DNA sequence: CGCGGACGAAGCC
DNA sequence: TTATCACTGGCTTCGTCCGCG
RNA sequence: AUGGACCGCCAGUGAUAAGUGGAAUGCCAUGUGGGCUGUCGAGCCCCACGCACGUGGGG
């Protein structure tokens, strides 16, 4: 019921995701700084990738206000009549008055307080909902504190509709706990096998036309990077995600896109000027029933280096994966995908030719 | 410990380059490489035997290279942060600048370290500033151990000294 | 009869548990804080999978059901110490930002701009039982086998959810100990009062300075506590712990065995 | 635009040179002594993406990215940045060339570089080989339809995994941007 | 390991030179096919093939007069001692160290025989090993080389307080 | 029509 | 160089209103 | 059985977009590795022959 995945995976020269100052994320992990991609950015690049592919796009957007505006400024409504509309659609929900609105800015509508994460179909629902009641909004923006008027309930409940990434990763929105759904997928924090220390590019860039104050003296900033082959882990709990989606059909697609997604994706971070675009050396999925394990362990003791780390920590992953097995007897059904052949990785189970052909054949198993 | 023989370096060496100009460049070529390379075999002649981990050999042969390759103008207990603060303050060297070269080597490796430092400690030593080599090089030694430590020292001493340093001139 | 176990489950990049604000809880102690998670959470989660698993046992292990009123049986007979990291820890800062999916005719002015800590470790974990209250209160000897038992693996195998989410801090311990002890309860907690030094890691450095520890102690009071360790390496010998054994179940089956 | 580095490790090699003073002075010739600067070589590995819809959506037509993509490939294999040329005349073509049209997503082929070569003998025909075995082995781990073609200078290898091969760069070139 | 085959080559080679002269001539004659005579005494113990065949050849090369410590201990050993050049046994072994796994094949015949040439005490266990080791650490063992030597010189002469 | 659950009234600036 | 910077709660008794059965 | 026993701070989150380190440079002038030197009776057993000096076959 807990499908896990493994996986490592090299970067070269990547600097994917950066701090306010443009350094890698560090870990002090093991007694050595260890630079690792953040889970949430991560999460971020598989979710636009199944939403791009499956289709149904969800938005987690602050600015809820303003596009449904647009939308109801499309069905034939005035300016105003939209603003004022749209307002009423974020105030006609919560315990108190409404939703709290952040300051006015000039010529915008405000940004609700707390990010909305919704399918958009759902929002042009609400759109109509604010529509059918045109004589009330229109009655309402006269007076000086316009109350909410849409009906709580049905505002309620297409707030309460689901996207796939809302049942895979959930969400929360607190004015309104009932709409809040526990994801059902754990994303590891991606940090490297071995201890990475921020190598530091001294860029420059040019003026066009020339100058002679503009050469000899001038000098321009310096830019962090690093390298390094990662360690990622993941979890997708299925009773969670059949509960959350409902049907057991819609959850194997959502898993298998979702598996395939978390190969493909990477969160693009200065891709432009890196192209840090890279397969996974190494996939090892399980389906285990007890509990998910993650073999982050194998790793804490850092790689002492000179020779390349990917054979190494493929040799240690299997080898951790044994011990594990051992020390903790279960049915798991185990199986993995490597790029290398230098070693048969007996204790990864059953070996699978292509990650699809893997991910295909676990998640059926399931 | 190690500092007892990093100062028979510090008075042999500096005592041994003044006073001898082939020695002297024998020893310079092996600034910033390892004691490993060939290059710089010309100076086990002159400091081999008093290396007393690994990490510390490259600490010695590194400085005492670096603390050689000094123009003679350079030539003839604070850390290196303290020193570092009172050439900003009293030479008048860059202080920003020399701030991100310093937050640079404090992250480094033992064998980035000798590789960043080099420009900062020779052109440091340009404009005659006074450094305490013996303290330089039991650092460098301090890398194989306790790496971040001796960096969050060296950083420490040169804010604290330059905060104080900026105080005491009410 | 006290039946006590130690273990040294590693934690990688998480924040199980959390302050009022949001760094995690943390303990100084040997001179240098350390990460914790506090001994409550962690035993809340032990007691869901164990009644999870068991389908009063649990009003009697451990002290009084939270929704039930006092049945005058507000004590358990078991004793959660606080986890705390065998290193110091220094937390760790992690920068994140929400993205804001509607954008103007501006560029990037995202969503929420925020820090949340988080922190990495090797917990030395830490738990004692009571046996002769717990045969005394519960009756039949047999309830007392699948309690103790079934509660020493619920012991190993969870892990509060905190934060998992966002960081998958799931794993199994490195080092298990289950020390039959008919004198009174030990923890090898000081053994850790000298913060270990970093930067090769700590798993191996951990479990053999817990041996040491382990054979001064068995040397100042000899005595016939029936012990058994399990690891996940092979390469380490630890003798003052007792005798080796493959797995973790077998372990807890000989041990739950020993007691009775 | 991907970070161009070498295939083997690299040390830097520390060049000393002197700048002659032309008109005779008897101490400054026997002194003689003048700073040190730095050089190195090797085989870099290169690796570049052009993400075809949106340079569609840039330059608005599609005859114009076809213009824009094939001189802009051949421009990467020509040109070579010039800096400290006029001391060492460092211009060279790629030893191998490698495009590849895919249509679910670039995948670079860095990993297959990260265990440094050894040495001690030429590490062209080992890189390309090498390269020719992890492009098979990609094709084998992720199927995928992606339009291969390879240009290589080398002829002791037939490298099958690069797929159709083509004879010259511009005709390589011609070849797969006709195909996009 | 490979220290254990290089003793089978020590005692078995040391015993068929100072025992039997053809055989000992048609191994000497290769420090190709003018070394394949040699084959047919050392080749079933073998870059460290190398490192075999030519340290047997050199150590069977050596007058009759000449028939853990490393190969700098006893260069040092035998300045101090013997009263060789110390200067210029400097410069050879400073021009070794920066030989690659083919160089200190040809450079290593003229100080290693010349060495145990005036009755020098040479380890070849330790020698094979170090010619073995020239094929993944040329450099480390270059250093240790050196290093040993000078280390135990200055030893050797305060020693002689 | 009955029962259950949820929110409000201050005190407070 | 510029834009962005969350919510929610851990008080008192009872009554009334609303949703449900 | 300890101002204690029972006891979760916790549900969410791209750090983003952009970038030559560039121009110039002899480590040059000087040097024996020299003298000395012929490579000229134990070998362990069986057998055969023998003038018991030794000869021959096999290991």
């Amino acid at each position: 019921t807990f499908v896990d995945i493994h996986a490592i995976q090299t970067l070269p020269y990547s600097n994917i995701n950066r701090d306010d100052l443009g350094s890698p994320k560090t870990v002090v992990y093991g007694g050595k700084e260890r630079t690792r991609v953040s889970s949430q950015s991560w999460k971020r690049a598989v979710r636009h990738e199944v939403e791009a592919r499956l289709g149904d796009k969800a938005v987690r957007t602050r600015r809820i206000i303003s596009e449904i505006a647009k939308r109801l400024r499309e069905r034939g409504w005035d300016a105003d009549l939209a603003d004022a509309g749209a307002r009423q659609v974020v105030l006609s929900v919560g315990k108190k008055s409404g939703i709290k609105l952040e300051k006015e800015k000039d010529s915008e509508a405000p940004a609700t307080s707390v990010l909305f994460y919704l399918p958009v179909p759902a929002i042009d629902e609400l759109a109509a909902i604010a529509d059918e009641h045109r004589d009330a909004v229109a009655k309402e923006a006269a007076k000086k504190t316009p109350k909410g008027i849409l009906p709580a309930d049905r505002i309620t409940e297409v707030l309460k509709s689901r996207n796939v990434s809302v049942n895979l990763f959930g969400r929360m929105l607190a004015e309104l706990p009932s709409t809040e759904v526990d994801g059902a997928v754990q994303f590891a924090h991606a940090f490297t096998v071995h201890g990475t220390t921020v190598e530091v590019d001294f860029f420059t860039a040019v003026d066009d036309i020339p100058k002679e104050n503009d050469h000899g003296s001038g000098h321009m900033n310096a830019g962090q990077f690093s390298a390094g082959t990662f360690y990622r882990y993941a979890n997708v709990n299925l009773d969670r995600l059949v509960e959350n989606t409902g049907d057991a059909q819609t959850a194997r697609t959502a898993v298998a896109e979702f598996l395939r997604a978390f190969l493909s994706t990477v969160p693009s971070g200065k891709q432009n000027a890196t192209a840090a675009m890279t397969l996974p050396d190494l996939v090892h999925i399980a389906v285990r029933f007890d509990r998910p394990i993650s073999f982050a362990p194998a790793f804490e003791t850092a790689l002492y280096g000179s020779d390349g780390y990917t054979l190494r920590a493929c040799q240690e992953l299997n080898n951790y994966a044994e011990r594990l097995r051992e020390v903790w007897p279960d049915d798991a059904i185990r199986g993995y995908a490597t790029v290398e052949n230098k070693t048969d990785l007996a204790a990864l189970g059953e070996r699978y030719d292509s990650y699809p052909a893997l991910i295909d054949a676990m998640v059926a198993a399931a | 410990y190690i500092l007892q023989h990093a100062d028979a370096l510090v008075k042999r060496v500096s005592k041994l380059i003044v006073n001898e100009p082939a020695a002297r460049a024998a020893l310079r070529r092996g600034v910033g490489l390892a004691p490993e390379d060939p290059r710089m075999l010309a100076a086990h002649r002159v400091v081999a035997p008093y290396v007393p981990v690994h990490a510390v050999e490259r600490a010695f042969y590194a400085v005492a290279a670096i603390m050689a390759a000094q123009p003679r103008s350079a030539r003839d207990r604070p850390n290196l942060g303290v020193s570092l603060a009172q050439a900003v303050f009293d030479k008048g060297l860059n202080a920003d600048s020399t701030e991100q070269r310093l937050h640079l080597i404090a992250r480094q490796n033992l064998d980035g370290v000798h590789r960043h430092l080099p420009r900062l400690v020779l052109y440091l030593r340009s404009d005659q500033v006074h450094i305490d080599w013996g303290i330089l090089i039991r650092d460098l030694a301090r890398w194989g151990h306790t790496p971040r430590h001796v960096a969050r020292e060296w950083v420490q001493d040169y804010h604290r000294t330059l905060e104080t340093l900026t105080r005491q001139a009410e």
